[PDB]
């Protein structure tokens, strides 16, 4: 709109961090993958998947 | 002393006797507790591979 805010802001600079660990790393879905051979169920994270 | 000396013992053991004490003269057979016929599961229950 161009309003002013009621309310005024803590508008000023700093550093933040880039952190590790992304998404597109961390999503993760499953059905009817792969399985272990010993047991016959579902193998663990990674692998694909 | 020995297991066929122990299993020889226990199959002379009289049948009303078999049931006398916690034991099955159906299921659980002391004359069982000593192994001769070993029995061998199939690969399904073990594993293998190749590099």
């Amino acid at each position: 709109t161009g309003r002013k805010l009621v309310a005024q802001v803590f508008l000023g600079p700093t550093y933040y961090q880039r952190l590790k660990h992304l998404v597109d790393d961390k999503i993760h879905a499953r059905a009817r993958g792969p399985v272990q051979i010993l047991t016959r169920q579902p193998v663990e994270g990674r692998s694909r998947d | 002393l020995s297991p066929l000396e122990v299993h020889t013992i226990f199959t002379h053991i009289s049948s009303e006797d078999l049931a006398h004490l916690g034991l099955n003269e159906q299921y659980a057979r002391p004359d069982w507790m000593i192994i001769t016929v070993l029995p061998v599961p199939p690969p399904s229950v073990r594993p293998s591979i190749s590099v």
